[PDB]
């Protein structure tokens, strides 16, 4: 019964403290899942740690920097 | 980089003050005894303490 | 894969159909920010309402009648600011010469 | 009012003026915020329009000798700008060329190089808050700048918003 696999990728998005639901607006369509959401301390950012497939990663940090006017950040 | 200035929209609050819009830092090394008692001179002060 | 002064409405931008881009999700910068020009209590009453819920949650217990009378100054300044009514609601005794002015003004006089 | 130099011809052929309208920018951009403020008020608080053309065409222009001379003109557009905030600015804030005798602040006459106190300048952003945006860094203008732009142009396509 042979298969096939894909890369996933981990993804860091570094945001304020509204954009993070926005965030999760954006990585509904591209078959991804939400991990972890932390808060920074000593700091009003957010950190979210979450899992995309690669083959849906292209654009991804153009379309997160384009719905949350520039300010949330993503490697 | 993201700038991460605050306003300030009270005048009466302290110039340094912890606004509270920053996260709060979770609380919880080879510290020397006291035995050893070191001691500076009488005019060695902190810089700009006036 | 494959003359005329007015601008014409085949000449605009921006129209495309994607859920991203027409709810572009503007921002508001820590409740603090604001756009600049569009009226302030405009801009207060047109909010997202959530950083206030931050604010409330995360401030010291002191700071919550701290708020209150900054508040109450700021109102104290805007009744010495609005003591530019209309004459509608105003007395005879306490009609400025301003006030008068615009009256004639209102009835074309 | 204003009063300004004149170059005029020994019959008064044609008349110039000799002067470039030199300010300083901090001030200039605060005292048409505060412009702006004044109007939002008036409009919120009272509108005729002039009638234009005002003078007909058969009648001359106006002699300046005999109506506007000695005729004391009204009282032009001035913010309240209260004494306890606005203390470093109060005497200097409606003046045709602000701070101009003032050696330590303009450098002389020419009115050409200017330096300010920390307190003034203060007061002149807080002053000028109408007119400027909100903007903290350059993670705004992301795909909305000049290279952008100029990518765009170069590509002929079509930004969100942007040009054609």
């Amino acid at each position: 019964t042979p298969r096939l696999m894909e890369p996933y990728y981990f993804v860091e998005v570094q945001a304020p403290a509204d954009c993070v639901s926005a965030v999760y607006t954006v990585l509904a369509r591209r078959r991804g899942h939400v991990t972890q959401d932390a808060p920074i301390p000593g700091s009003p950012l957010y950190t979210i740690k979450a899992f995309i497939p690669a083959i849906d990663s292209f654009g991804f940090e153009t379309d997160l920097r384009t719905h949350t006017q520039g300010q949330a950040f993503s490697l | 980089p993201n700038v991460v200035f605050i306003k300030t929209e009270d005048p009466d609050l302290p110039a340094f003050y912890f606004d509270p819009l920053i996260n709060p830092i979770s609380h919880r090394e080879p510290l020397p005894d006291d035995d050893e008692e070191f001691e500076l001179p009488e005019f060695v002060e902190p810089f700009l303490k006036d | 894969y494959l003359f005329v002064f007015e601008w014409d409405a085949s000449e605009d931008t921006s129209i495309d159909y994607n859920p991203l881009y027409k709810e572009r999700h503007q921002v508001q910068l820590l409740g603090r920010g604001f756009i600049a020009g569009i009226d302030l209590k405009q801009q207060k009453r047109e909010q997202s309402r959530f950083y206030g819920d931050l604010m409330e949650k995360r401030r010291t217990l002191e700071e919550k009648e701290q708020e209150e009378a900054r508040l109450r100054k700021l109102r104290k300044k805007e009744a010495k600011q609005r003591w530019d009514r209309h004459w509608s609601q105003k007395k005879l005794d306490e009609m400025t010469d301003r006030d008068w002015r615009i009256f004639r003004e209102d009835y074309s006089i | 009012i204003r009063d300004v130099p004149v170059l005029y011809h020994i019959t008064g052929a044609i008349s110039f003026v000799n002067e470039i309208p030199w300010v300083i920018e901090p001030v200039y951009i605060s005292q048409w915020g505060s412009m702006w403020i004044m109007m939002r008020r008036e409009k919120r608080d009272r509108f005729k329009r002039m009638r234009f053309p005002p003078f007909d065409d058969e009648e001359p222009p106006l002699d300046y000798a005999d109506n506007i001379l000695d005729v004391e003109p009204l009282e032009a557009i001035q913010l309240e700008l209260d004494p306890e905030e606005d203390a470093p600015v109060l005497d200097w804030f409606y003046d045709h060329q602000p701070l101009r005798d003032s050696r330590k602040y303009v450098n002389g006459s020419t009115y050409q190089r200017w330096q300010f106190t920390l307190p003034m300048m203060s007061t002149l952003y807080r002053l000028a808050n109408q007119l400027l945006t909100d903007l903290v860094d350059d993670n705004y203008f992301y795909l909305f700048d000049l290279k952008a732009f100029f990518t765009s142009k170069a590509l002929n396509m079509a930004i969100p918003g942007g040009p054609k």
